């Protein structure tokens, strides 16, 4: 509707945002499963620990 | 000089005796109450009070609780101190001199 | 003018600065400045009244004496050096003399008292190029020459340039004098980190070439000379008073605007070289300068000051002066700290 | 962060392409939202802090601030839009973008992990306060109150930009968790001392330490009730941050750089209480009630305990939610009798009955009355005070009878004795005014039964 | 999110951070040695080029 | 091409299309002299365009719809309260004097671009050399401060100074009694108010001041009542003028597209309308003007620059 | 006609609207054009 | 009404300087078009 | 090279993102001047013009993703000159023996 449409902006930046944090999350990965405090083996058809 | 004088004051209330004081426009008057008493106080008050109340171990403060009951238990059993006055073992310690 | 001597004189000005620019050899570096010389005068001159005859003069003098100094020291360094490479100078005595040259042909305190009555006497058009374009010549110099320069008239210069620039700015009405003395009071900043980074020498220069010609092309979209002949753009064109706020809260060095980033690296430059109280007193000493660009705000932006009955007339008919760039160039003056370490590519 | 960084830029877009109308209903209930979404940052450990990227974290002691902060925005929007009325569209939607624009700025303040990426936004916070001080308050001298405002933060600011480009110099980073790990004791020099000074004085004027204050009282009469709000509910806990954060690499210097700053605010505090009580504006007031509760804050942070940062962290919220509500109360009042002097109008409870009962809450949380996270955050303080010398018992006992007393010499010249009889225009409340008021006290008052979520790292 | 990944990725930025901080470091201790030596690629000052330089036979000899 | 250097340096040059019929011509008088009449012959007879006096409205007929708009954006100037209260206190009287000499101002440059843009002479009636008579007047009858004298003359110095003299110029001289028995004759309320000794301080100003000032630089051609119905023979005058006096023979390409880069430029010949002399009579306070100001973007067709208003038909606007 | 006068923006130039969207689609087809080069160079001198 | 500007107030930035002095009470605002 | 923007060794390097948040920045400057232009000539700010919009970002874009490139690179060359002057002067760069802090000694200073 072009009544309500203005309704859905900040909505859509919390998603948005809400996705940028997780793709940054990605990029901070060198020591996924590699603490000495949480290293551990993978579960038997676990690909990462955590994403 | 040339100057418009200062106008009155006007009193919402005066057009809309039912006003809520958020604007002139009884329609859009009565939308902006509601959204702030909905979004206020039944979703950000009544949801984030809920939300808090229920956070899952703020800060660990109950596993730190549950943790030294283990200690205390494990320590006494076994006639260890409770605690030591020496946070870190002096054996990997090396005093200048 | 004939457009097409306006053309051929605008080009010969930036011929003569592309040779000052382009040259390994002193005697066209020196060439350089005559020929840019030589046709700057008919610009200033191009509106014909008594005001203007007196800034083409002052203006003449002092630059035909500088490059008589200039000359001098090329003359010195030829004598202990036998060759004319642009480089170091292989003489301290000609290096002071060239180092005096320059500083005032830039015109640096205490060499400054030409540029607020050259720019005052002038066009605002012309008063752009001499604040702006002119500065290239001279610090393409000062970059080459930098090893040779005493680091003690220099720094002598650069401290005294953002006092005078800071002091002599307070008490303007005039558009023309408040932008000469900013301009003096920045080309202190440029020369006092020269020594130790001319990178950021030149970061400085360009972000300051970018916001004086912001605000001189506003200044001529409106045809705005004084500061109360500015107040009356409120009512005529708001979104003008927005450009100009940001603008010259941008020329005070304010966070998180354009004009931050120069006096920011420069303070890291210095402070690297442990050089702490002159950073320290250069920026205390620069809030003078956002003392009186606040001012210009308070009457532009921030208030709605008196109008007056003929303005009503100009609201019927739409602005037509070109005001080439300036969305452009008004984007750039605001909105560049995020791109800080682009910086490098000038390295 | 950007989950809030983003949103918060939306609210630009969706304040210009909203219909004429629908500015203050759209912006209030999106910013609402954001709000209700900043909840999401109580995810805090007990070891770690929560480090989302290289740029931005939060702990305990940003996230408290962050929730108050994206609490402000929709209750300064319904605190503005009444003034505003007469406004052109175009003007009222820049005004609110210099509210949005503000939030923007301290968000990312509080969160920044990097020192100078901190101070450049908290530089920036600079621009719109003046802006909506100077643009949209009421009176000739908001001008000065302007230049004030921004030459008092920037005599401060810029050695403490050098300083920070110096310690980055030195110790090769100015990254927060870096520096809980790199950071080496500050040892007795003139060079250290100095060094100590650029890096405190900026937050000193700021929080604002007392002889460094008397900018905060012209800025509130001067400024809109906007301004007001954000001034006293988070500005000046930009100094307090700062504060509770730098103080990590001034030991142990701070051991006696801090005594004549202790000194300051605990006689400091005293005669800016007894001030209050001879205060004829009562914006002026409150901006005076302000500067005696920050006097112990920066007591607390000078001091270094735990019991004392805890304390400090609880005062700042408290007083902001606080602060906040009495110049919400007072401009109410304004509107209708567009003046700011205590005495012109009295004996209001007679004829605004509700509005007396907020004036009433709000008063016993300024004198912190037990168990409001006024009072936890000032009797911890009070506490570690103690211990740092017994003698301080006296000053602190004598500011809190001081500070109960002007508080409801407040409350009784407005709400008590006789009505004005020439006033005759105190209409009854509006719906948006008490809802307005009850936005402030009570999330303040639900605290009260959680308080660990506002007492920083050190709980 | 769990407090495994929050501090593996504190781990994550502080390596990052880390390393920065040491080539930082590197870089004044490098610059300071440049500049005082003149040894390397950085300031590094033009000389006169001597392929300018005219060595054939002249019009008289010494020289 | 929009003319600017890049039209001139193509060959859009005023000399090449000027005739010997490219003249300027103002027709010049006291109040109800018949100049409105004999102006209209003259442009009829030589093929001239004719410009009516410029009132109060003139730039409203050059903008927009081209319609008179609502007296506030005038700023209440009004001819019929000068007659009626010549000496009031909301300073009517200067506001619509110095509004005029705007208004003149814009006409002369308007006639000066049509001239040298087409090649085809002008006819107006009154100008901007010949407003003071008026402001003379105001003055000796102490309707205007002298204050107000001075912002006038402030005014006039640094406008007039742009703008090339008529070719011509016909003054028309009607004795007083004459002109105030018509005044009566042509049954205005209003303007039978007015006296002869602001009449004749008028003539006075003509005679005195204006056709000797004029002499110097143009032909100036005077008739009386009944010399002047004869069109015919004054357009036979007209057409054996020798031209040898004044700037215009100084002319050339080169000064005449200077001079037509500043006349087509409205807001740059208005630019010193509005000096920031802070004058009670026309001084404007900030609240006033700037509701004002937005009452005027909210008429039709004027929010954006002429061909952006889609409220009044215009169209490709997302390609314009 | 609305207009007492014809607008100079009455019309759209519709030779400079050709032009303006040329420049736009040439400098977007040189950029992805040069972008892919720089990928192909970039491996073939990494070898990937 | 919010405060803006009167004459008073404007004519403070009118001068030839902002600061007269002795030394300057003769200055004179330049002319409006630079023409003497 | 000499006065060369981006010389040939650049080629090694990988080249900028067409989704770079530095270039979608430039892209956005290039936009808000957009806007400014509509502004100052008081047409509609949002609509008018997309054809002149449409170059601005993309002029912006395109000088933007230059710049970048000679920034990336200046930047490389840094490190490429920084760690073979370290290489070639093993002396001024010595590997030094660290510590535990089990070892060091680190004066305690009491807050009480
Ligand atoms: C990375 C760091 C941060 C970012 C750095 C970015 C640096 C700036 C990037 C370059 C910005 C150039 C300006 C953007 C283009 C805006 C003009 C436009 O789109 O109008 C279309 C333009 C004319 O439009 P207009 O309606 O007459 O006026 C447009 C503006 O008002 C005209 O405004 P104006 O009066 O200021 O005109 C200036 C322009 C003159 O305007 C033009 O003629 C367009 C030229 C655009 C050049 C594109 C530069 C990027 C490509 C680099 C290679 O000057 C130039 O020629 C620029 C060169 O049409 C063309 O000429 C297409 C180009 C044909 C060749
Ligand atoms: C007696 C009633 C029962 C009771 O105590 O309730 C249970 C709890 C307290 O008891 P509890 O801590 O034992 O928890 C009970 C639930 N179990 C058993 C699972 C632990 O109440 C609350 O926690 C209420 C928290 C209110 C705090 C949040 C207020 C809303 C915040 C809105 C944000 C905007 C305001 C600005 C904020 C400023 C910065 C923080
Ligand atoms: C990056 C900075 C970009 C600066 C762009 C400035 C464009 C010129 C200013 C735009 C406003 C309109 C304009 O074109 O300027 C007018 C002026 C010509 O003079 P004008 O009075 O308009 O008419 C001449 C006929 N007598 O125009 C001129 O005379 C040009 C003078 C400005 C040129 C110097 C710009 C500074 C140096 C740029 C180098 C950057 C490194
Ligand atoms: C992103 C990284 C960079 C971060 C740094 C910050 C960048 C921001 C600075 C960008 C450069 C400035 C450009 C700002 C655009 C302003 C345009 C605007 O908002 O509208 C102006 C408004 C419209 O006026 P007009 O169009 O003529 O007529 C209105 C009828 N509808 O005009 C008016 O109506 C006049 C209103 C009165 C004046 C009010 C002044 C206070 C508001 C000023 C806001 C801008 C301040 C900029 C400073 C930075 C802010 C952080
Ligand atoms: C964010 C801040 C960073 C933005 C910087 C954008 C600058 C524009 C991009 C140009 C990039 C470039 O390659 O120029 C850098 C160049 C290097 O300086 P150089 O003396 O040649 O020696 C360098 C050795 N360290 O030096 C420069 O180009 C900067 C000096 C500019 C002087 C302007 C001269 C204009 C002459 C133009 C003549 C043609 C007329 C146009
Ligand atoms: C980051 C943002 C940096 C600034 C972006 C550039 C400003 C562009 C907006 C603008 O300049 O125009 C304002 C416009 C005014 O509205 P309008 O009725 O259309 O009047 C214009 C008549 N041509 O407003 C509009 O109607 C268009 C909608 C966009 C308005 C954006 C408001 C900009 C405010 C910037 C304040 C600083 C932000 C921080
Ligand atoms: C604005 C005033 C302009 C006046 C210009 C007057 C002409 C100046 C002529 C300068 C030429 C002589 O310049 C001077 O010559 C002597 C001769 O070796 C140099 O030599 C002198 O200084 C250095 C110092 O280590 C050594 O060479 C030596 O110890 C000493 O004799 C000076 O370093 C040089 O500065
Ligand atoms: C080349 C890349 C360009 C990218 C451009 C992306 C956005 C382009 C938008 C083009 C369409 C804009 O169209 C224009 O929008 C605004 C609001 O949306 C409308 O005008 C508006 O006025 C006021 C607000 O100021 C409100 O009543 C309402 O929001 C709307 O009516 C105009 O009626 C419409 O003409
Ligand atoms: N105050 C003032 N009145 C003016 C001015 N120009 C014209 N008027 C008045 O406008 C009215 C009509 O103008 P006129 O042309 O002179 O009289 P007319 O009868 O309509 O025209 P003719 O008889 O043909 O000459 C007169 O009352 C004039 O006084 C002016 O510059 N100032
Ligand atoms: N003279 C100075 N101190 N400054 C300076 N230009 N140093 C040269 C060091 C340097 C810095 C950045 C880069 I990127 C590069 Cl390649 C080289
Ligand atoms: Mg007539």
């Amino acid at each position: 509707v072009r009544d309500h449409w203005v309704h859905v902006l900040v909505p859509m930046g919390f998603v948005f945002g809400y996705y940028l944090d997780r793709k940054n999350d990605e990029k901070l990965t060198a020591f996924r499963n590699k603490s000495l405090l949480y290293k551990r083996e993978l579960k038997p058809n676990e690909e990462v620990t955590w994403k | 000089w040339q100057e418009d004088p200062e106008p009155e004051d006007e009193n919402l209330y005066e057009k809309n005796p039912d006003s809520h004081g958020y604007d002139k426009d009884p329609a859009v008057d009565i939308w902006n109450m509601r959204v702030v008493f909905f979004f206020g106080f039944s979703i950000v008050l009544v949801l984030g009070s809920t939300f808090v109340a229920y956070l899952p171990d703020y800060r660990m403060q109950e596993w730190a609780r549950r943790e030294a009951e283990r200690l205390v238990k494990y320590r006494e059993a076994h006639g260890l101190p409770i605690m030591e006055s020496n946070c870190f073992d002096p054996s990997k310690i090396q005093l200048p001199e | 003018m004939n457009p097409i001597i306006f053309i051929i004189i605008l080009l010969t000005i930036m011929l003569g600065t592309i040779i000052v620019m382009i040259s390994s050899h002193w005697l066209l570096v020196w060439i350089g400045f005559e020929m840019n010389m030589l046709a700057i005068i008919p610009i200033m001159m191009k509106n014909h009244n008594p005001r203007a005859t007196e800034a083409s003069t002052k203006y003449f003098l002092t630059q035909s004496t500088a490059s008589m100094l200039l000359m001098m020291a090329v003359i010195i360094n030829l004598m202990f050096s036998g060759q004319w490479t642009v480089m170091k100078l292989f003489n301290p005595m000609a290096s002071m003399l060239m180092t005096m040259a320059l500083a005032m042909k830039l015109g640096m305190a205490p060499f400054h008292f030409w540029v607020p009555e050259v720019t005052q006497g002038i066009p605002l058009s012309s008063g752009l190029i001499l604040l702006t374009w002119q500065k290239l010549a001279p610090m393409s110099v000062l970059y080459q020459i930098f090893p040779s320069i005493n680091l003690n008239l220099i720094l002598t210069l650069s401290v005294l340039s953002i006092l005078i620039g800071g002091w002599g700015g307070l008490n303007q009405t005039q558009l023309r004098k408040i932008m000469a003395y900013s301009s003096i009071a920045h080309m202190g900043w440029m020369t006092a980190v020269l020594p130790y980074n001319p990178t950021m020498t030149l970061l400085n220069l360009i972000i300051y070439i970018i916001m004086t010609s912001t605000m001189f092309t506003m200044f001529m979209a409106n045809s705005t000379t004084t500061t109360l002949s500015l107040s009356h753009t409120w009512n005529k064109t708001p979104i003008m008073t927005v450009l100009i706020l940001a603008t010259l809260l941008s020329m005070g060095g304010l966070p998180p605007l354009s004009g931050f980033m120069p006096k920011w690296m420069i303070i890291q430059e210095m402070t690297k070289n442990n050089s702490i109280i002159l950073p320290t007193f250069m920026a205390i000493t620069a809030l003078l300068n956002l003392y009186f660009y606040m001012r210009l705000t308070y009457s532009t932006t921030l208030t709605m000051f008196p109008s007056t009955n003929n303005m009503k007339m100009k609201w019927q008919f739409p602005l037509m002066k070109k005001m080439t760039f300036l969305p452009t160039m008004v984007v750039l003056s605001t909105m560049m700290l995020p791109l800080t370490p682009m910086l490098s590519v000038l390295e | 962060m950007l989950k809030y960084i983003i949103p918060t830029i939306m609210l630009m877009p969706l304040t210009w392409l909203s219909k004429n109308n629908m500015i203050w209903v759209n912006s209030t209930a999106h910013s609402l939202l954001i709000s209700f979404t900043s909840l999401l940052l109580m995810n805090q450990f007990g070891d770690n802090s929560l480090n989302f990227s290289l740029l931005f974290f939060s702990d305990s002691l940003s996230t408290p601030l962050l929730i108050l902060t994206m609490w402000l925005l929709p209750l300064m929007l319904m605190a503005s839009q009444h003034h505003l009325s007469k406004e052109n569209l175009t003007r009222k939607k820049l005004f609110i973008t210099m509210l949005i624009s503000l939030q923007l700025f301290l968000i990312m303040t509080f969160t920044a992990m990097e020192l100078i990426l901190f101070y450049i936004l908290f530089e920036a916070t600079l621009v719109p306060t003046l802006i909506i001080i100077t643009r949209w308050g009421n009176q000739t001298e908001r001008l000065n109150a302007g230049l004030y405002f921004l030459f008092y933060t920037l005599a401060g600011s810029l050695p403490l930009l050098v300083a920070l480009i110096y310690i980055q110099n030195t110790v090769g980073s100015l990254n927060f968790l870096m520096l809980q790990y790199w950071v080496q004791p500050v040892h007795n020099s003139w060079s250290n001392v100095f060094m100590w000074l650029a890096c405190m004085m900026a937050f000193m004027v700021k929080m604002p330490l007392y002889g460094l204050h008397l900018w905060l009282p012209k800025a509130h009469v001067e400024a809109p009730i906007a301004g007001s709000m954000v001034l006293a509910a988070v500005l000046l806990k930009l100094g307090g941050y700062g504060m509770l954060r730098i103080t990590l690499i001034l030991n142990p210097m701070t051991d006696f750089m801090a005594y004549p700053f202790i000194m300051l605010s605990l006689w400091g505090m005293i005669m800016t209480s007894s001030i209050c009580l001879r205060q004829t504006d009562l914006k002026s007031l409150i901006a005076y009630s302000s500067v005696s509760h920050m006097a112990l804050v920066i007591v607390a942070i000078l001091i270094q305990t735990p019991w004392s940062y805890m304390g400090a962290t609880a005062l700042m919220i408290a007083h902001g939610l606080t602060s906040s509500m009495l110049f919400c109360l007072a401009n109410s009042n304004y509107e209708r009798i567009h003046s700011r002097t205590m005495i012109l109008a009295r004996g209001l409870q007679t004829l605004l009955p509700l509005m007396a009962t907020w004036w009433l809450l709000a008063s016993l949380t300024n004198l912190a009355l037990p168990p409001t996270i006024n009072l936890i955050g000032e009797l911890f303080v009070v506490m570690s005070t103690f211990s740092w010398s017994n003698i301080t018992i006296i000053l602190m006992g004598v500011n809190m009878v001081i500070t109960a007393l002007y508080s409801l010499y407040m409350l009784i010249m407005t709400q008590r004795g006789k009505y004005t009889y020439h006033i005759n225009n105190i209409s009854p409340s509006f719906t948006r005014e008490n809802a307005l008021m009850s936005l402030h006290i009570l999330p303040l008052l639900l605290l009260t039964l959680n308080p660990k979520i506002i007492l920083g790292p050190l709980y | 999110d769990g407090p495994e990944k929050n501090y593996e990725r504190t781990m994550a930025i502080l390596q990052i951070e880390a390393e920065k901080a040491e080539l930082r470091l590197k870089e004044l201790e490098v610059r300071r040695l440049m500049r005082a030596r003149g040894d390397g690629p950085w300031f590094h000052y033009p000389t006169i080029d001597k392929e300018l330089i005219d060595h054939s036979p002249k019009a008289t000899p010494d020289n | 091409l929009q003319y600017g250097p890049l039209a001139y340096i193509l060959g859009e040059k005023a000399t090449k299309k000027m005739t010997e019929k490219s003249k300027l011509i103002t027709v010049d008088g006291n109040i109800c002299s018949g100049k409105s009449k004999l102006a209209k012959e003259i442009a009829e007879k030589l093929g001239l365009k004719h410009f009516p006096e410029a009132g109060i409205h003139y730039v409203d007929s050059t903008t927009g719809d081209g319609k008179p708009l609502p007296v506030q954006f005038s700023g209440n100037c009004s001819l019929e309260k000068f007659y009626d209260d010549p000496k009031s206190n909301d300073g009517n009287s200067y506001r619509l004097q110095a509004w005029l000499y705007a208004s003149r101002l814009l006409q002369y440059a308007d006639a000066l671009e049509h001239l040298l843009s087409t090649g085809q002479g002008v006819v107006l009636e009154r100008s901007i050399y010949s407003d003071f008579v008026f402001l003379e007047a105001m003055y000796r009858q102490g309707f205007i401060r002298k204050q107000c004298v001075d912002h006038y003359n402030q005014v006039k110095k640094v406008t007039i100074c742009e703008y090339l003299p008529p070719h011509v110029v016909v003054y028309v001289d009607v004795p007083v009694p004459e002109v105030q028995s018509r005044i009566q004759k042509k049954g205005n309320p209003h303007e039978m108010k007015i006296t002869s000794a602001y009449l004749q301080d008028i003539e006075n100003a003509y005679k005195g001041t204006f056709l000797p000032e004029m002499s110097e630089k143009c032909e100036v051609l005077q008739y009386s009542a009944w010399e002047a119905q004869d069109a015919e023979k004054v357009v036979e005058d007209i057409e054996y003028l020798k031209y040898d006096k004044g700037p215009w023979l100084d002319q050339n390409d080169r000064k005449l597209h200077k001079l037509r880069m500043l006349v087509q430029d409205k807001l740059e010949v208005l630019n010193y309308t509005s000096i920031p002399v802070f004058l009670p009579e026309v001084t404007v306070g900030a609240h006033q003007s700037d509701q004002v100001f937005q009452e005027f973007t909210e008429l039709p067709g004027r929010k954006y620059r002429a061909g952006y208003n889609e409220d009044v038909g215009d169209k490709w606007i997302w390609l314009k | 006609k609305f207009y007492i006068q014809e607008p100079p923006h009455g019309s759209p130039n519709w030779l400079k609207v050709g032009l303006t969207l040329g420049t736009s689609v040439f400098l977007w087809i040189y950029l992805i054009k040069q972008h892919n080069e720089d990928v192909l160079e970039y491996k073939r001198r990494n070898g990937l | 009404r919010q405060w803006q500007p009167d004459v008073e107030w404007a004519e403070q930035y009118g001068g030839a300087v902002m600061y007269p002095t002795k030394e300057t009470a003769h200055w004179k605002p330049p002319p409006w078009n630079d023409v003497d | 090279a000499t006065f060369q923007f981006l010389p040939d060794e650049a080629r090694s390097l990988p080249p900028p993102k067409l989704t770079d948040p530095r270039l979608a920045f430039v892209g956005f400057l290039g936009y808000c001047s957009g806007l400014i232009d509509n502004a100052i000539r008081r047409r509609p700010v949002l609509l008018a013009g997309l054809h002149r919009q449409l170059l601005y970002i993309t002029s912006f874009v395109f000088v933007g993703y230059y710049l970048l490139k000679r920034q990336d690179y200046m930047y490389a060359v840094r490190d490429h000159d920084m760690f073979s002057y370290i290489k070639s002067h093993p002396e001024d760069f010595p590997e030094k023996d660290k510590k535990t802090y089990g070892e060091v000694f680190e004066e305690f200073h009491p807050v009480r």
